Formats: C-alpha cells, sequence, structure tokens
RNA sequence: CGAUGUCGGCUCAUCACAUCCUGGGGCUGAAGUAGGUCCCAAGGGUAUGGCUGUUCGCCAUUUAAAGUGGUACGCGAGCUGGGUUUAGAACGUCGUGAGACAGUUCGGUCCCUAUCUGCCGUGGGCGCUGGAGAACUGAGGGGGGCUGCUCCUAGUACGAGAGGACCGGAGUGGACGCAUCACUGGUGUUCGGGUUGUCAUGCCAAUGGCACUGCCCGGUAGCUAAAUGCGGAAGAGAUAAGUGCUGAAAGCAUCUAAGCACGAAACUUGCCCCGAGAUGAGUUCUCCCUGACCCUUUAAGGGUCCUGAAGGAACGUUGAAGACGACGACGUUGAUAGGCCGGGUGUGUAAGCGCAGCGAUGCGUUGAGCUAACCGGUACUAAUGAACCGUGAGGCUUAACCU
RNA sequence: AAUUCCUUGUCGGGUAAGUUCCGACCUGCACGAAUGGCGUAAUGAUGGCCAGGCUGUCUCCACCCGAGACUCAGUGAAAU
RNA sequence: ACACAGGUGGUCAGGUAGAGAAUACCAAGGCGCUUGAGAGAACUCGGGUGAAGGAACUAGGCAAAAUGGUGCCGUAACUUC
RNA sequence: AGGACCGAACCGACUAAUGUUGAAAAAUUAGCGGAUGACUUGUGGCUGGGGGUGAAAGGCCAAUCAAACCGGGAGAUAGCU
C-alpha cells in the first residue's frame, strides 16, 4: 500500500549494484565479537533471490570444509554494511540449488563479460 | 480456503477450462453475443480481454504471440483488423455483461457477455 | 491512558543499527476524537467512546447521524468503550493519537481475529493424523472417539470439535512500543498483532503481564 | 446410521417451516420498458434498462 | 536432529561416520531441534584407528543444523552438514582435539570456551 | 442368549484423590546437601524408544516429574485386527480312531447416508408491550493456569573440608496454547521458463494440444510450520492444612471457648473470549410516525379510506467473511468487483530481424518478453430503474412533577 | 526348535537398549529315522529377522488439483 | 431383475516413435459414457508435492516412494558345476 | 532343447485401497503371478445324490452343498417357542 510505502521508502537507504546469480561476493559483515566493529568476509556463491522490495536474499556456497553454508544478506541491515560484487557470470537460472546436491566442478559456469 | 484467491474451477480441471474459454473467446468474435451462465461469464470476462488489449495495438509478433492464447486464423483475424478499430476507440472494458435470469433446462440465472462497440 | 482504535494496514520489520530487526506491524491512526461519553452521573460506566470517520455521510441513517451532530461533526463507522476512572475526558472531540503510548511501552494491542470459519478437528483443535494408508479405511482428519461409554452415557458441555475459527475480537498481550508517530500517524509495534488487514483496533496499556 | 422410531407429523411441519420460496414481489415497471418484469434480467423482449440484447 | 534417531557427522578428529542421536536434552519430550545444545548421544560408527570405542553412550553438541539457525535479524545460517563435536559425557569436555567446521555464537555466549577456539568460521 | 462385538493398540479424552512434580507445612537420626516420612493441596502438568500380540513387565536414556485408579478391566454405529477363537494347515502331545490342545505356529471379508437425545458451531421466527437503529452495563459461562537450567544474591549461611543452599531477584529455554506471514521456508496443476514423445496450426520457424500437474526447476498472492511474535503474571479478597497472639473454662497453662493476625498453583478475584431469550428480556444515546371514517359488550377493539415513514429485506456487485444463511462493504452524489494504465513481484536476454558458424547453435538487438489471486490510480463494463415489506404519537394502576 | 510346560531357561553375536531373531549349551514337561530323520544348491505373490538405498510410514502435518459432500433446479430411495 | 463401471469366443490388425497386438500421440472410423448448474467448505475419496530427519511408524517398512531400458564393463559366498 | 528366463495377449487371483442399504448377491483401481504348457479356451460330449467328481478344501456338482433341487409320504414330528 501508500502508507507501507512511505514507510519503506523511509528504510530504503542502501544504493547497490544489481546482482544476476552466479556473483562472487566477498561480504564484510559487523560480527560484534566482544563490542568489535571488525568485519569478517563471506566470498560465497549467491544463488537466492534479491527483492521483494525491502525485504531481499542473496546466499552462500562457502565449501568451507568440503560442504558450505548458506547466509540470507538482505542488502538493507547494517550488519549487512558492505558487499563487494566480485566477478559475476552468464547462467540461465536464477538459482543454482543443484549446487548443494552436485557439489565442486560443476559449480563453475560462464561469464557474463562487459 | 480461497482467501484473495480468484479463479473458478467451474465444470472441470484446468485443463477442460482452457479449452473451454478458448472455445468461448471464439465464439464472442465469431458471433457478437453469447447467452450462458452467469458466473461463467464473469470468469471468461478476465482472461478474453487480454486477446482483445495486444489485438488493440498492431504488431505482427504480438498476433502470433497471441496465438499462443488462441486457436483458429479467423479469430486473429477479426481482432486487429475488423475488432481493432472496435477496440482503438478506447482502453479498458471491451464486453458489456447485462443479465436474463433462468434457464429452461433447469433453473440456472444466465447472464449475457456481448461486444459494446457493435451491439445496436 | 486508554487504547484507541486504528486499523492495521500492513506489516513490515524495521532495523535498528545493533543489527536486531524486530518484526513490526504498522497500524495506522488517523484521529480518534471523543464523541459520546458514558459516565457515573448515569451510573454503570465511566467509559468514553470514538470515532474514526467513515466513507461518506449517506452510508448511515439519521438515528446514525444524531447522535454525531450532538457532539460535532467527524462522522463514524463506529464506537469502542474505554474504562476508565481515573485519566479524564470529556465529550468534546480531542482527536487524541498514539501520543499517549510515548510514556507507554508495554500495551496490547486488540483487534479482530480472521477466522477460516469452518474448523475441523486436526485444523482448529490441532489433533493427530494416522491411518495415512497404513490400515487405511475413513481415518485422517477424523475426531476418533469423542466420548466413553455409558458411565458418563453423553459428551460434556464445551467439549472441542468443529465449529468456528476467529470473527470475534482477541489480543495477546503485550506488543510493545516501539515508535511513536504522532504526525504520519504510525505506530510501529513489536510483532504479529491481531487479524488481516483492515481490521480496527484497541490498543490498550497493558500491567497484565 | 439407521433410525430407530417413528417421526410425527409435527416433526415434519416443524422442518417445512424452512421450506418455502423467497418472494421477491417480481414484477417491476422501469421507464424505458413498463413490462411485467424481473428486475436485474431480462424483459422478455431483450431490454435490461432498454437495449435490446436478444437476437433468437 | 530428531530425538531418536539421526545419523549425524563428526565435526571431529575423534569418532567417524554416522552417530547417532538418542535423546535432544533438556527433555520434557523435546521435539526435534538442537542448535547448539548439548545431547545425549550413543556414537553408531567410531574411527577405526585410533579407539574410544563404538557403541558408547556419550554427549555432543550440534553445530551445523542443516535446517538452519540464526539470529541477529533472524540472518539464517544453513549447513549443509549434520555435525557435532563429541564430548564427554560425565562431564562437557570435547574428547576430540581437532574440529574443522562452522560453528554457532551462540556457543561463544556462555561456558562453552574450549570449542570455539579449536574451530574456525 | 428374539446378537450387550473380546483383549491390546491407535485416536479422543474425562473424573476421583488413596498426590508423581510444582505449591504450602510437620517431624527428622533436620550439619549443609539432596532427601526420608507424614499432614494439607486435583489449579496445571505428568516421556520417548528397544523387546514382546499382550495392557503389564524387563531393559535403555532423559525429564521438574514421567502418579495411581475409575470411566462396559473408558473409547470398533471413530480407526486397526496382531493376539485369543471360525472354517485351511502343521509340530509336539493326548486319543484305538475320528479327532482333541487357555501348548505352539503361519494364513484368514471389521457392515450401516444419523430420526431422536447429547455435544461443537451457525441461521430463521416470534418476543422483550409505539416501532426502529446503534452502543453498552455484566448476571452468568467458557478459555488459560506447567516448569528446568544458568546468572545475581553468594562461593554467603552451613561445613573438618569436599561440597554447598535457604529467602529473593534477573535472565534464557523446554513442553503447551494463542496469534501471524513481516522475516525463514513449504505449496503454489490457477505464473514464467527448460525438456522428452507425438499430433496439429498448409509447410519452416515459432507455438498450442495431449501424455498421473506429461516430465522437471523456480516462483506471486493466500494459507501454513519446520518460521516469527505473544501468552500464562504481579497484586488483591476470603481461606485450607499450618503458624500465631491475646485468653478464660481449669488463679497457671492453653492459637479458641469471647475476640483478633497471617497463611497454597486450591477457592473468590485480577486476565482473555462468549455473553441481555440475563423471558429477572436491563441500561445509555439517537431517529421515524402527532389524518380521517364506519360497524360493534364498546374504552376491548374489528373493518374501510387516505397516507405509508424511519428502517428492513429483497436484489445486484462483491469481501484478508463465508457450507448455506449470517456478518462486512458498495450500488453511478460510486472505487464495489472485474478490466485497463502504471507499479511491483517472479522468471531470466521473447518473437522477428541482422550477423557469425557447414550445422547444432551462438551473439547482437535485449537484464528482453511474458506476468495472478497483489498494490496504486483510473468510471472502461456491470452495479439499471421503479417497486415491495414496515405504518400512523404509545393499555391500565399508582407516585412524583407541570397548567 | 513351526517340537521345550517352567521360560523373557542359560551363555554368546547383533541392537544404545533384542520376551523375537541368530549361533550355541542340553534340565528333550512331552524330538527322532519312510504317520521318513539330518543336511541341502536352485526355486518361492512362502515364514521370521537384520542391513543398505529410499522415502509424508512416521517426526509433524501443510497446501494444492480433481471426484463427492454443501447449495440450486429436475428426478427420487433405504433398512428402521 | 436395470439402457448394470462386471462377464462373453472367432476374423481384420493402418502411421510415427518403440523390440513389440507395450505405451504415447494420431489415422480410418466411432464416441463424451442420459441429471445438469453453482459454491469450492469441514470431512471423505482420488492424486500430486513437500524444508530437515529417514522406519523413530507398525504386529510387520503394509502402502507409496525409490529402482527400472539398451549397450558395455565388472561380478562374491556357494554349488547338484 | 527347456512343465527355462524377462514380458503383452490370454488365463489366474498374491497386496492394499475403494466399495461393503454397492456401479455390481465378489467387482473396480493401482500394483502382482503364470505365460507354448501338469497351459488355456470355443464347440460338442460324458459322469447323478448315498451318488458323481475332487493336484483333496468336506471343496465343487445351476448365485444353494457334511448329502443338491422338485413333487409326494406330509398338515412328518417338536414334552419346544
Amino acid at each position: 500500500s501508500n502508507i507501507i510505502k512511505q514507510l519503506e521508502q523511509e528504510q530504503m537507504k542502501q544504493d547497490v549494484p544489481s546482482f544476476r546469480p552466479g556473483d562472487t561476493v566477498e561480504v564484510k559483515v559487523w560480527v560484534v565479537e566482544g563490542s568489535k566493529k571488525r568485519l569478517q568476509a563471506f566470498e560465497g556463491v549467491v544463488i537466492a533471490i534479491r527483492n521483494r522490495g525491502l525485504h531481499s536474499a542473496f546466499t552462500v556456497r562457502k565449501i568451507s570444509n568440503g560442504e558450505g553454508v548458506e547466509r540470507v544478506f538482505q542488502t538493507h541491515s547494517p550488519v549487512v554494511d558492505s558487499i563487494s560484487v566480485k566477478r559475476r557470470g552468464a547462467v540461465r537460472k536464477a538459482k543454482l540449488y543443484y549446487l548443494r546436491e552436485r557439489t565442486g566442478k560443476a559449480a563453475r559456469i560462464k561469464e557474463r563479460l562487459n | 480456503m480461497r482467501h484473495r484467491k480468484s479463479g473458478r474451477q467451474l465444470n472441470r480441471n484446468s485443463s477442460h477450462r482452457q479449452a473451454m474459454f478458448r472455445n468461448m473467446a471464439g465464439s464472442l468474435v465469431r458471433h457478437e453475443i453469447i447467452k450462458t451462465t452467469l458466473p461463467k461469464a464473469k470468469e471468461l470476462r478476465r482472461v478474453v480481454e487480454p486477446l482483445i488489449t495486444l489485438a488493440k495495438t498492431d504488431s505482427v509478433a504480438n498476433r502470433r504471440l497471441a496465438f499462443a492464447r488462441t486457436r483458429d486464423n479467423e479469430i486473429v483475424a477479426k481482432l486487429f483488423n475488423e475488432l481493432g478499430p472496435r477496440f482503438a476507440s478506447r482502453a479498458g472494458g471491451y464486453t458489456r455483461i447485462l443479465k436474463c435470469g433462468f434457464r429452461a433446462g433447469d433453473n440456472a440465472p444466465m447472464a449475457y457477455i456481448e461486444l459494446v462497440d457493435r451491439s445496436e | 491512558m486508554i487504547g484507541l482504535v486504528g486499523k492495521k494496514v500492513g506489516m513490515t520489520r524495521i532495523f535498528t543499527e545493533d543489527g536486531v530487526s524486530i518484526p513490526v506491524t504498522v497500524i495506522e491512526v488517523e484521529a480518534n476524537r471523543v464523541t459520546q461519553v458514558k459516565d457515573l452521573a448515569n451510573d454503570g460506566y465511566r467509559a468514553i467512546q470514538v470515532t474514526t470517520g467513515a466513507k461518506k455521510a449517506n452510508r448511515v441513517t439519521k438515528p446514525e447521524a444524531g447522535h454525531f451532530a450532538k457532539a460535532g461533526v467527524e462522522a463514524g463507522r463506529g464506537l469502542w468503550e474505554f474504562r476508565l476512572a481515573e485519566g479524564e475526558e470529556f465529550t468534546v472531540g480531542q482527536s487524541i493519537s498514539v501520543e499517549l503510548f510515548a510514556d507507554v511501552k508495554k500495551v496490547d494491542v486488540t483487534g479482530t481475529s480472521k477466522g477460516k470459519g469452518f474448523a475441523g478437528t486436526v485444523k482448529r483443535w490441532n489433533f493427530r493424523t494416522q491411518d495415512a494408508t497404513h490400515g487405511n479405511s475413513l481415518s485422517h482428519r477424523v475426531p476418533g472417539s469423542i466420548g466413553q461409554n455409558q458411565t458418563p452415557g453423553k459428551v460434556f458441555k464445551g467439549k472441542k470439535m468443529a465449529g468456528q475459527m476467529g470473527n470475534e475480537r482477541v489480543t495477546v498481550q503485550s506488543l510493545d512500543v516501539v515508535r511513536v508517530d504522532a504526525e504520519r500517524n504510525l505506530l510501529l509495534v513489536k510483532g504479529a498483532v491481531p487479524g488481516a488487514t483492515g481490521s480496527d483496533l484497541i490498543v490498550k496499556p497493558a500491567v497484565k503481564a | 446410521a439407521v433410525q430407530q422410531n417413528k417421526p410425527t407429523r409435527s416433526k415434519r411441519g416443524m422442518r417445512r417451516s424452512h421450506d418455502a420460496l423467497t418472494a421477491v414481489t417480481s414484477l417491476s415497471v422501469d421507464k424505458t420498458s413498463g413490462e411485467k418484469h424481473l428486475r436485474h434480467h431480462i424483459t422478455a423482449d431483450g431490454y435490461y434498462r432498454g437495449r435490446k440484447v436478444i437476437a433468437k | 536432529m530428531i530425538q531418536e534417531q539421526t545419523m549425524l557427522n563428526v565435526a571431529d578428529n575423534s569418532g567417524a561416520r554416522r552417530v547417532m542421536c538418542i535423546k535432544v536434552l533438556g527433555g520434557s519430550h523435546r521435539r526435534y531441534a538442537g542448535v547448539g545444545d548439548i545431547i545425549k548421544i550413543t556414537i553408531k560408527e567410531a574411527i577405526p584407528r585410533g579407539k574410544v570405542k563404538k557403541g558408547d553412550v556419550l554427549k555432543a553438541v550440534v553445530v551445523r543444523t542443516k535446517k538452519g539457525v540464526r539470529r541477529p535479524d533472524g540472518s539464517v545460517i544453513r549447513f549443509d552438514g549434520n555435525a557435532c563435536v563429541l564430548l564427554n559425557n560425565n562431564s562437557e569436555q570435547p574428547i576430540g582435539t581437532r574440529i574443522f567446521g562452522p560453528v554457532t555464537r551462540e556457543l561463544r555466549s556462555e561456558k562453552f570456551m574450549k570449542i570455539i577456539s579449536l574451530a574456525p568460521e
């Protein structure tokens, strides 16, 4: 509605790139360890869909220890702070959830170019 | 429940509906007016106007891609060419409806669905 | 303080700098000016009653027009009593707002639940589903038993099974004050409130937790 | 189940209280059709507020 | 996950393969769950070289929940393992001397210190 | 015995207290600590598995605790059919035999659309005394009542130490409920795309059809849990067991006889929902009707004429409302649905055309096209327009006020 | 043991925990050689058991699409 | 007993794909099954899908699921070879 | 070659579900087994009730089977209801 649009513009205050999945990213997030304003790096594999306005999603494949995580990024949370786009590619699907199953090697994808 | 869902089953499955609507679409173009069950008309309304919107704009592409939405040469030939100037006279609302009461096979309220720019 | 009747008109969640984004529900207040009064000179009560306006002045009847005009003009689609014994208010419209709850920090929020209607065992009374195909013969969403045998001979009054969901007033208590916006007439509450969009809702002060 | 006992005449007419057709006061007049017609439908000569819908 | 069964991974050098839960502790008939809680375990397979025996009853902490755990805004870290760190059963100490696997910040909080010094992410 | 379906399970409970836990105490061989035992206490809560047809039992591991017993050893016109016990069959055994088996084993039709009572909901009349429309008071009824750990107190009291509280407070969970899709997800045949086969659209291309949604991925709105929020309180009042003062009978003593004081999750409240058919029909506010006649035991009316209102429903258009009614909203002085325009969302570079490649196909055009149930706006279409139903200043008695 | 009452016998294996199962032991209530004994590869809509894959069987139920139910109109039962 | 979702033998045996009288979609050819119309509940039936777990279910993994073709590899206990 | 294997036709009925005042006095659906034979089926033929037949269940012999059905003895008899 108009009345949750005005409010929603009130909370739009990120200015961000455009992320077309197959994005490599390095997310730098406020940990708040023991009142530390350190920022921890999360190079991952974008999969999930952004927008739904305000509320957005992104997610990681990490492959830390032969297996990873997913970590939903919002791109409007302060906890997010700033998000690097890094390498991007071309892939027809907007999700790469067959990368949870089929894992490495087929994690590779084609390049978007510029 | 059906809270903020629209789209009736009507008679059967969606697979009946899409055939059943395509028939009635073309029958509308083809003969001007249709007398049928009052729910039915007010459901077919929703999804035949999108042929009519595509057809009040000149496009070759959108004609063939508008034949993904119809089948029959004739009705996409009437559309655009003959029912184009009919519907170049407006945007929005390409039928009047009006109603006509119960049917003589069993009591079932009927309405109408008919073109408004010729109906004189 | 008293609660006043706004309306929920969406739901959001609003970020804070410490990294929590609490759930929110954006109730929109719009003036609630004091129309009818109920006093202890007339015994039994010491409420105050209010308005929200209404779309037309043709959509209500001559009785529903009179009572209004005998307290200024402002429309009304409703009136909701709000007991009080002190925090006195007065019969002339006052147009009071969220501004109340800037010295309150707990609230209740007391709207109307949406309901589904039909109800049913499992779907409303939360029973188990069994005999899916392991010896199926009707048994899924059945209540199974509802009673015993002849040494009660009957089923007690107020036994759950079938009936009705919602379409009634409801509250869960609390639903704290998060932001008081008295100038856009937004009230940002903490978590999900009573009913779907378009429901009227009081927002009393709790002291009940 | 299969009932037991015979319901009484009373118990019939008691259900048939609620059985009846709504008297709509069907006949009505327009100034576009003075016909004695059922409102919000056909006049039997196509009109609804005037305007013939019928071609049959 | 499920109080009964589950086949959990070892996120730690000791033990190997499938490791069964038998009760998600906290009790009162705890339904599913476990994210960073201590849970009564029975190892089903154990490391074939080196010994802490199979079939023993121990305890473990689930640090890698495939459904997910989350905070501070409720942003969910969804694991792809189902792994835990085996723990002394009469106590609470890690028996495992190396830990590999991402872990939860809910173990940073409160007495658990030992776990989160020996694993990264 | 003119059929009262057995056990056990499942499902669904509900009651009793001879109480398992929480609560409150007495005694203690009551160091603390957890207890032991007994008294009071049913408000609430009261475990999953392994084996076995068994309930039970035994075992495993929690849990605050996994109470006991009753309800046709609770529940088959709700489910199951494994056991016992149908007819088959077999072993061992018994029997001369046919056959037999509270020994054992494998296999082996579980029927019935509810009239009535009862319950859970929900309307339709009439009533509430002129008739209406709203808003309530709150008599009553229902819901709800759980609890660990950790941190603080305090490493204090206690203890030789080891160990380690009470009282009280805070915090974070578990189980259960309640609410809600905003977040995280699921579904999403009604949205988009890929794709297998084939058939069609004259043919190519591109599509559409059909194949359990053909197969398969993602997904909108809505609904929903596995998600998220919130809830069980404090505090009163009157008490129980209990603990007491004061205190005679019975110069003392004595919690009781006179009189007073505290005292539990019980109870009455406080909290939430239903709630004036609460026929004891309550109350507050407002609105609409203030014309004639006639025939009667006449003050009780019946009928007739003129008005017919406020308001209702009907009807239509429909709703995060809905089995149907109901309720909610609107009916052209309109945003009520749909449509349209724009937005948004989801997919992911349409088609065609041009170029490259022999081709398959790629690239460019083009983060394109398409896109609902959404949102915003906009009368484009239908909400037409009469009507209908509902009447016509309020019975008697008495008090008070008013000429 | 499809044979054993006591009996969940007893020991071992498997199971986190195994009245069954499996291997043994022999105290064979009340096994036994053509009313065939003991084995047995192959076979089995065979009995029992375990394990893998796999799963809405369950945890713990949800939504969806259809056919009813529900409502209208026509027709029009039943046992009792 | 019915214009009964059942039973009933021989003969003819088309295209494409496919091993095929499978099956899928089409012929030739013949049909929509003699109540329709609405609302889309609960509940029942019939299907489809399910985050995480994966037999904890139950008398019992019953059902479903998942497996599946063809070519090629490679193949153990045991054995009446 | 094979009472061979996998599997349509055909036959048969192992599981479950739905039906169980049905659609139907035994069927339907999804699975299932057998499948050139100890097969299966059409046509016709043949065995008769104290009898047949039976890869054997007291099964089957016209929806009836531990002695069919129909007529007759016969209004059997019933100390029974």
